């Protein structure tokens, strides 16, 4: 992996385009996360 | 060490946790290619996962963050998806979970949208689908998303 940027935790990706979007968030050490819920799930299909 | 806790869908818990899943769908600009086409998902179960090692390892590197940045340790809840979902729960996020070609860099990333995080369950841009099928729009097959709690810190905000 690479490093955060000097001084920064993280980096978020704040969208500019697509007014409906939210952020996406990286992280650079595995340790800053942990996995709280598994969701086990089917997309369903548009009526 | 890791258990996994089946929630019930009468516990709050569960349903809180599904309206996060429900409420951040949004529409994709691929118009639906990588993780199909979909407004709303068919949630099967949702499970707490609980390893103390891997809790620990979290907290101690909340704190050493938190130290850093006044107090705070920028705490979200945030959206995975991964073909490892399975290694995650049981060993935890570290550098095979990284995307090494994404757009900010090479890290592990998380999405608001949980219809995002849905685009990398069968691998960067859904891959060829689900096994099964092959189908990136598979409305049989099983997905799996992790849910987690992730610390921010001081966060670097690059524009789109
Ligand atoms: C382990 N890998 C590479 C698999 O070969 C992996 C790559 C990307 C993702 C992933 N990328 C995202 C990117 C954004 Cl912008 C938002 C959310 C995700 C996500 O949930 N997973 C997860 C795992
Ligand atoms: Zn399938």
């Amino acid at each position: 992996m690479a490093h955060s940027p000097p001084g920064h935790h993280s980096v978020t990706g704040r969208p500019s385009v697509n007014g409906l979007a939210l952020a996406e968030y990286v992280i650079y050490r595995g340790e800053q996360a942990y996995p709280e819920y598994l969701i086990t799930y089917q997309i369903m299909r548009p009526e | 060490g890791t258990i996994l806790i089946d929630l019930s869908p009468d516990d709050k818990e569960f349903q809180s946790v599904e309206e996060e899943m429900q409420s951040t769908v949004r529409e994709h600009r691929d118009g639906g290619h990588a993780g199909g086409i979909f407004n709303r998902y068919n949630i099967l179960k949702i499970q707490k996962v609980c390893n103390k090692k891997l809790w620990e390892r979290y907290t101690h590197r909340r704190k050493e963050v938190s130290e850093e940045n006044h107090n705070h340790a920028n705490e979200r809840m945030l959206f995975h998806g991964s073909p490892f979902v399975n290694a995650i729960i049981h060993k935890g996020f570290d550098e095979r979970h990284a995307y090494i070609g994404g757009m900010f860099g090479a890290g592990i990333y998380f999405a608001e949208n949980s219809s995002k995080s849905n685009q990398y369950v069968y691998g960067i841009g859904g891959g060829t689908g689900c096994p099964v099928h092959k189908d990136r729009s598979c409305y049989i097959c099983h997905r799996q998303l992790l849910f987690c709690r992730v610390t921010l810190g001081k966060s670097f905000l690059q524009f789109s």
